[PDB]
């Protein structure tokens, strides 16, 4: 079960969820909750993928989302050693820290009435928050130091490495599932664009900027290091090329309550 | 009280944005917006951030601390403010308002400060400030009004209800951000119906101004006064870049006191009005706009800029100039549950016995504050100005 | 319960003329004017009712024990997928009349 | 030069996110007061609720391992000990602020 603000939501639809680009394009879509299955490539298992609708107020979805998995846990019935429902719970860096309503809804991981297993947090910490850089948005050396007051684990990943960030996806679920507690997990990246399509960030933060402008993205990072070390030959490094101009191209034109009387 | 500046102190404020320290240069799309501010002082078009900061500045110049804070507010949410620029080049800061006053002479300091993502902290430790310094001015701005619900703790047991409980006055300032542009229910409404039903005994001020200038001698009058009880503002978003809503200097200098209740403009004949709307808001801008294209001089269009305490003198005084009209109709962007309506049905007509039976001319009644399709609300947009005129 | 307004203004209230998505959530508010002070005798009531609209959800203030017992029967056996608001007593649990 | 001394409840200060949303302005620009000194009345209660319904913390005053900040669990039972921490707590907020 996901619980994300509006950030990469689509994406998160069409990527993560498995709904198809017909549905999803038809600030509403931006609120609204789906359902979608997950099938492993390398592997015979399969689990059911949902998302929870949430209003604008920033981190309102974090109480809502555990116990709509603690209702589905509930219907289930597996015991101590079940807790079969993952919460996957998104935040932004200026919301996390910021927010009291982020540690009283971890406060209740362990109780009785509201145990669920354990929940894997991602925070996605570009390192601002609309015109607010984190020396104005929190008193904590890292964004998710509400971690160390629960006496959970942290993993900082750089989110330029995507071969660090799969590693630490899979620790933090393995931890999840032998200890039964919440696990935290800082993406170290950035926010290429300003916050609203008027705005000019360089107004605010300029030189931040300045190492954002103009830098190869992630993916293209990764190939031509790949190609760098050898990992990759130079005729396999093309064919990636293609595979990101075709699904490109397929992507884009993929046009074609009543009362209880009696 | 006057609160009106003199000629000199505003040209003064307004020199302010010209003298940058040595070897200061503005972000290009920052420059054009210090540079209207130097022309505006003589010229005119002072839009809405900088008749609020012509306030805050010449508070300061008086020798007050004049602090403000909230979300994204040194830029502002709607890049509008720009209190604190930054050269990006050296990324060094400047405060033009700050240091024209610590050079009158009477340790007058003005204080900008961008919060943390909060609203429950953030809020309560505004209100903390007004008690802590009775003598200091204080305004806590939210990104959007839509999200001050999350210091409702704050709101009802301190800021409404702290002197009628303990005895304990503050002069908090909240502003706002609200208006029915077409941004969802999480972006439109600042539920003013909620503000209202906390008021009693002229426990607080609570006001949606039209004009840069009358939010000036709000907040000056406010600022002045031995009024010690809180001030809530409505503060607009598109409205903020209105060309119909800008100020001419002559508002600043020669109006000596804050107005609340402004007469329509356009009025040829007094006698042949026979439909009288009391309005409050940014919606004022499109009746008018739709009085001018039909040539409509039978309608007269009246806005209530103080909403508590109900200026029903003021009001009384207004429809006594139109001897002939028929019938008055109270017009609101927002739902029928919600806004200032609920409000003005039940205490109006017993306030003013003569006045003829309000009609409501608003949105339908909502379970949430507005819809999340912006093609509907451009729909009941139309719908509420053509029921108003039909 | 104005600790909890966000959930109250952004989930109970409203959800499901925002996105359709419809909840039988029952609050249990205790609520009577006995002398206790400003933070023991109103659940504010009039805040509820200015959230009402399109029969959103259902609220009510029972005087019997038998009415409570059959809102809260009816609500949950019937298929009116909405939320229940009940202000509860304090001194009304051991009134003898009641 | 003044000192905000704030008292709590073990039950209250684990529970409501208003405590750990407020020590978040305690280092800010605009918000820094040279530090807190906070009280954690822990009587191991909260009206009819024992802390294995309370927190999912081990203490209850552990949002402060989450700022930096050093915790001094003291025996209310002797005020030697007491009175000591009270001073070496006043004496720490005073150096690092
Ligand atoms: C139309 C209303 C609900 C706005 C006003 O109701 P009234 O008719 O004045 O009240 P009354 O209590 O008689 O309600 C009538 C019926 O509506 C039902 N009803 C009314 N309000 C509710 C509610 N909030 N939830 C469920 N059922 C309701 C009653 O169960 C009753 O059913 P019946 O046909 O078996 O008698
Ligand atoms: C409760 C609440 N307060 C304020 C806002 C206004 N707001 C929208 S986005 C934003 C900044 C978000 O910063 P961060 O959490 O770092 O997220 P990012 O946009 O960087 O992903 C703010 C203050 C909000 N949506 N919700
Ligand atoms: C915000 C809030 N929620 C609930 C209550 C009701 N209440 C009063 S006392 C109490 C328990 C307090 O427990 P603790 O913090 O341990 O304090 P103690 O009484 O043990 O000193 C509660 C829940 C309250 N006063 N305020
Ligand atoms: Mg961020
Ligand atoms: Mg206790």
């Amino acid at each position: 079960v996901i619980g994300m603000p509006h950030r990469g939501r689509l994406n998160v639809l069409f990527n993560i969820v498995g709904k198809p680009l017909a549905s999803i394009f038809n600030d509403v879509k931006y609120h609204l909750g789906s359902e979608g299955q997950h099938l492993q490539m390398f592997g015979d298992g399969e689990i059911k993928v949902s998302l929870t609708a949430n209003p604008s107020h920033l981190e309102a979805v974090n109480p809502v989302m555990e116990g709509i998995v603690r209702a589905k846990q509930d219907y289930l019935d597996k015991g101590v050693d079940g807790k079969t429902v993952v919460p996957l719970l998104l935040h932004g860096d200026a919301a996390f820290a910021g927010l009291g309503i982020v540690p009283e809804t971890i406060n209740l991981a362990k109780l009785r009435g509201y145990d669920v297993g354990g929940t894997i947090h991602i925070v996605v910490n570009n390192q601002i928050g609309f015109t607010t850089t984190p020396d104005s948005s929190r008193s904590m050396h890292y964004a998710t130091d509400y971690a160390k007051a629960f006496g959970c684990p942290v993993f900082h990943v750089n989110g330029d490495d995507p071969e660090a960030v799969v590693w630490v996806g899979q620790l933090a679920t393995e931890y999840r599932r032998r200890f039964g507690k919440d696990v935290f997990i800082d993406l170290v990246c950035y926010r290429l664009r300003g916050h609203n399509e008027a705005d000019d960030p360089s107004m605010t933060q300029p030189k931040m900027y300045e190492l954002i402008t103009g830098r190869e993205t992630v993916r293209a990072q990764y190939t031509e290091d790949l190609l760098g070390r050898g990992d990759l030959s130079n005729e396999d490094a093309e064919a990636v090329v293609r595979d990101f101009h075709d699904q490109m191209e397929s992507v884009f034109n993929e046009v074609k309550q009543k009362l209880p009387h009696g | 009280l006057e609160t009106n500046i003199s000629r000199e102190e505003l040209l003064e404020l307004g020199q302010a944005f010209a003298n940058t320290p040595e070897g200061f240069n503005y972000h290009p799309r920052v420059a054009p917006v210090a540079k209207k501010r130097v022309s505006s002082v003589t010229e005119g078009g002072i839009d809405w951030a900088w008749g609020e900061l012509l306030a805050f500045g010449s508070l300061a110049n008086s020798g007050r601390l004049v602090r403000l804070a909230g979300e994204d507010s040194r830029r502002g949410t709607f890049t509008q403010r720009h209190a604190v620029a930054i050269d990006p080049a050296t990324a060094e800061e400047f405060n033009p308002l700050h240091e024209l006053a610590q050079s009158k002479g009477n340790n007058g300091k003005f204080l900008v400060y961008n919060s943390a993502l909060t609203e429950y902290a953030g809020m309560g430790f505004e209100y903390g400030y007004s008690v802590g310094n009775e003598d200091s001015i204080v305004a806590w701005e939210a990104q959007f009004g839509d999200f001050a619900n999350g210091a409702q703790t704050i709101i009802d047991e301190y800021v409404s209800s702290g002197e009628a409980k303990w005895g304990q006055t503050s002069k908090l300032i909240l502003l706002l951000p609200h208006g029915y542009e077409g941004q969802g229910p999480d972006h439109s409404s600042a539920r003013i119906e909620r503000f209202l039903q906390l008021c009693a005994e002229g426990s607080m001020t609570v006001a949606q101004p039209s004009t840069p200038a009358n939010h000036f001698h709000l907040l000056r009058r406010h600022a002045l006064s031995d009024l010690k009880r809180p001030l809530v503002i409505f503060t607009p978003k598109s409205m903020l870049r209105n060309k119909a809503a800008a100020s001419a200097p002559e508002d600043f200098t020669e109006v000596t006191k804050f107005q609340s209740v402004i007469n329509d403009p356009n009025v040829a004949d007094a006698a042949k009005v026979k439909k009288v709307m009391l309005v409050s808001g940014k919606l004022y801008y499109e009746l008018a706009k739709r009085k001018e294209k039909d040539g409509r001089d039978d309608i007269a269009i009246v806005r209530i800029e103080m909403l508590h305490p109900i200026p029903f003198n003021r009001i009384s005084e207004a429809l006594a100039g139109y001897p002939n009209a028929e019938e008055v109709l109270f017009v609101q962007d927002e739902p029928a549950n919600q806004g200032p309506w609920p409000f003005y049905q039940e205490h109006l007509p017993e306030l003013i016995p003569n006045m003829p039976k309000m009609r409501r001319v608003s949105r339908r009644a909502q379970s949430s504050t507005a819809t999340g399709v912006a093609k509907v609300h451009q729909l009941e947009e139309k719908q509420l100005i053509d029921e108003a005129f039909e």
